[PDB]
């Protein structure tokens, strides 16, 4: 019935060969770390049942919406964040947004908007892509026309202007540093705003593909390690900019798939690195990406009604491994619950329940069937209703000059 | 001057030499959204930055009060940006800022502003001087460090040295063969140096990496690296190879010797190999055995190879 307590599972555990490096004690602890979670229930006789606790993590996002504790100083420069990440969680699991929220959260990130283009951390802080890219996708999920009025188009693509580079890459801030997020981040933006001139991405998916290396996956800049978070930003920028066979998209397939763990279920987001919660959507999601590129290219093995990773064993790491009893989701179990984990392990968990290519649609719910989620746009991260509405409401103007 | 975890630290407020300068609170709105309850210290802190941000004070007391907003949240990329602009206009010793931000990354290494501050700190002085012995005791601290990895790439190539990378490299792999972040600078030295293209490195790297691969069989980074050194002219432009890896097959086997096999008979079937006929099956036969034993975590991904493969070789 479930995957990862079934016996043949556990030749799946680390084999070592005998030699131990740090690597493989880490991947050990982990592992038998995970195996406990796994074997609790024939230990203490229950039958298991994966039961999302959608009441517990509802009160913990409706709060943490509101106000944090002393706890959160140090994300004081990525409220936009904090908006994005709670809004996108309840969101998924389908829970409204009352319009006086909304307004605030609108209120809110117009304080946040800089002068002269883009979203700060937080009130006054100067502009930053990270959070430039949260506030408009919270907008968006939002909806509203007083949200997508927050957001001075002009002034937006005068500030990724600013930052863009001769090698057609992007500034995260000015005098800041560059990496392929900004890539994404100015993309996701100037797309949903539809803002895009014609020279505003000359050359960034040419960058782009530079940041694919021998592994197959991406990195930060070119010649880095290959890392989920980057891999992401590079595959969904480029799908944003109809580039996508810029890369090789073979090499890229076998090396994200390789990220799943053969025990845990979840992937890690750089090889030879332990299992982490929140890249059960950088990694896992990068499936609808491939697959919906492989398909544009006229793949005729593309699977009908699965993505290319095991659905069910990621659901059955987050739901067993990733849920704090008190509400929120996270990285590992033994590690503290925090927004950005709840976030990205229920997108996770949704692409994984979730599939769609073109006219087919299947689904596969592991545990309860209340634990099915809202689906998520492979791309930005926001309902694909809300990417639809968003991006059909900015059309309705033009491109700035 | 006075450290914001000592005994006698005073608030802002209650000191003598900012009493001409009132603070600037924060301003949420009248319906705060994700609004945290900051602590008295950080308030206090940030109320005055805002105030010496706002006026844009230049002072010294102002580049003494970053520093402790920048204690409170590393992350403050305005802070980090104000300091910038305090260094310059300051005049201050970079070179004792170059101790100040050594010690704050040894404290928060995993912070994307401390390295990009240390960049521009290496950049404004022209000086990569201590940059390598940093870096080597940061990854001291943790191998696998991103940041730590792609600051000591930035500094090779803008500053060209190059010629001892190789052996710190050697160093890391024999104390964890398995760093993947080590097998990536491995091929980051080698293919800005020499190249793949001498056949002496091709031959001393595939040597020394199925050297490495018959130590640790299941260590994926040694694969990984032999299968992207390699892929680039083709894997069966190499007949060697296949047999050789099917010779510690019923020893050193794992489902990574398997997964190469594939991708050596689906490149063989990709550059017209003799009976092709057979070597279609052997890979079909591979794929069934990954997807339903071996790897059946990857089960999907196999039986697409597999269909993929008879689409197009049937
Ligand atoms: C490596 N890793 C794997 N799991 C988590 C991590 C991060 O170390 C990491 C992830 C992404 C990036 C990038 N870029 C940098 C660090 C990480 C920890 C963490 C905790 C919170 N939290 O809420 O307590 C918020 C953020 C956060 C804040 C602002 C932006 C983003 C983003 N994106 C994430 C956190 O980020
Ligand atoms: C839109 C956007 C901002 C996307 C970025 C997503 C993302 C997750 C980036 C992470 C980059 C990074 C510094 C990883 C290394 O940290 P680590 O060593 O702690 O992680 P690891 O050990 O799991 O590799
Ligand atoms: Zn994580």
């Amino acid at each position: 019935p479930l995957y990862s307590l079934r016996p043949e599972h556990a030749r799946e555990r680390l084999q070592d060969d005998s030699v131990e490096t740090v690597t493989s004690i880490e991947q050990a602890k982990v592992e038998e770390k995970i195996q406990e979670v796994f074997s609790s229930y024939k230990f203490n006789h229950l039958v298991p049942r994966l039961v999302l606790q959608r009441e517990k993590h509802f009160h913990y996002l409706k709060r943490g919406l509101r106000q944090l504790t002393d706890a959160y100083e140090c994300l004081d420069a990525s409220r936009p964040w904090l908006c994005y990440w709670i809004l996108h969680s309840l969101e998924l699991l389908d829970e409204p947004i009352p319009q006086i929220v909304a307004t605030d959260v609108c209120q809110f990130l117009e304080l946040c908007q800089s002068p002269d283009g883009g979203f700060g951390g937080g009130p006054g802080q100067y502009p930053h892509l990270a959070p430039t890219y949260a506030a408009v996708n919270a907008l968006c999920i939002i909806g509203t026309e007083e949200a997508y009025n927050v957001i001075n188009r002009e002034k937006l693509l005068q500030y990724l202007y600013s930052l863009k580079q001769p090698d057609g890459s992007f500034l995260m801030h000015v005098g800041g540093e560059v990496d392929v997020r900004s890539a994404y981040c100015a993309a996701s933006v100037a797309s949903l705003t539809n803002i895009i001139t014609p020279d505003l991405f000359e050359g960034t998916a040419e960058w782009i593909a530079r940041c694919q290396n021998w592994e197959g996956g991406i990195g930060g800049v070119p010649g880095m390690e290959a890392h989920g978070g980057y891999t992401f930003c590079g595959l969904a920028a480029l799908v944003i900019l109809k580039k996508e066979r810029s890369l090789n998209l073979k090499s890229l397939l076998q090396w994200v798939t390789s990220r799943q763990m053969r025990f845990e279920g979840g992937f890690q987001g750089r090889c030879n690195k332990l299992v982490d919660g929140c890249y059960s959507f950088w990694q896992a999601g990068l499936l609808p990406l491939l697959h919906r590129a492989l398909h544009a290219q006229g793949d005729p093995a593309l699977s009908m009604s699965h993505w290319m990773f095991h659905q069910q064993a990621l659901q059955e790491y987050i739901l067993m491994c990733c849920q704090c009893p008190a509400g929120g989701l996270l990285d590992k179990p033994g590690k503290s619950r925090d927004f950005y984990h709840t976030c990205y392990c229920l997108s996770g968990l949704s692409i994984a329940q979730h599939f769609g290519s073109g006219a087919m649609l299947h689904d596969v719910v592991m545990g309860v069937p209340e634990n099915v989620l809202q689906p998520t746009h492979p791309v930005y991260n926001i309902g694909p209703d809300k990417v639809i509405q968003a991006t059909t409401h900015f059309l309705q103007k033009p491109v700035p000059g | 001057f006075l450290s914001l975890d000592s005994p006698t630290y005073v608030l802002y407020r209650d000191r003598a030499e900012w009493a001409d300068i009132d603070p600037v609170p924060q301003n949420d709105g009248p319906s705060p959204v994700v609004q945290i309850i900051y602590s008295e210290k950080f308030r206090d802190v940030y109320d005055y930055f805002r105030a010496v941000l706002q006026r844009d004070e230049r002072s010294e007391r102002a580049f003494k009060l970053t520093r402790d907003a920048i204690e409170l949240n590393a992350a403050n990329y305005t802070v980090w940006h104000f300091r910038r602009v305090l260094l310059r206009s300051l005049q201050k010793d970079l070179q004792e800022e170059m101790n100040y931000i050594t010690a704050i990354i040894e404290e928060q290494p995993k912070n994307y502003q401390v390295w990009h501050h240390r960049r521009v700190l290496v950049e404004w002085l022209k000086d990569p001087s201590q940059e390598l012995e940093f870096i080597a005791d940061i990854l001291n601290q943790d191998a696998k460090n991103y940041h730590a990895w792609q600051h000591r790439q930035w500094v090779i190539q803008e500053f060209r040295l190059w010629d001892n990378e190789l052996q710190y490299v050697d160093q890391l792999l024999k104390e964890d063969v398995r760093n993947n972040s080590v097998w990536n600078q491995r091929h980051f030295v080698i293919s800005n140096t020499t190249g793949y293209s001498d056949r002496a490195v091709l031959e001393r790297e595939v040597q020394y990496t199925l050297e490495m691969i018959k130590l640790v069989p299941h260590n994926e980074s040694a694969w990984n690296y032999l299968k992207g050194i390699l892929q680039d002219r083709g894997l069966s432009r190499y007949p060697n190879l296949l047999n050789q890896l099917l010779d510690l097959q019923p020893s050193h086997s794992s489902p990574y010797l398997i997964a190469f096999l594939v991708d050596i008979y689906e490149d063989m079937l990709e550059n017209q190999c003799d009976n092709k006929e057979d070597i279609l099956n052997k890979a079909l036969e591979l794929c069934e055995i990954l997807a339903k034993e071996k790897d059946t975590i990857r089960k999907e991904y196999w039986r697409y190879i597999g269909r993929s493969l008879q689409s197009k070789h049937s």
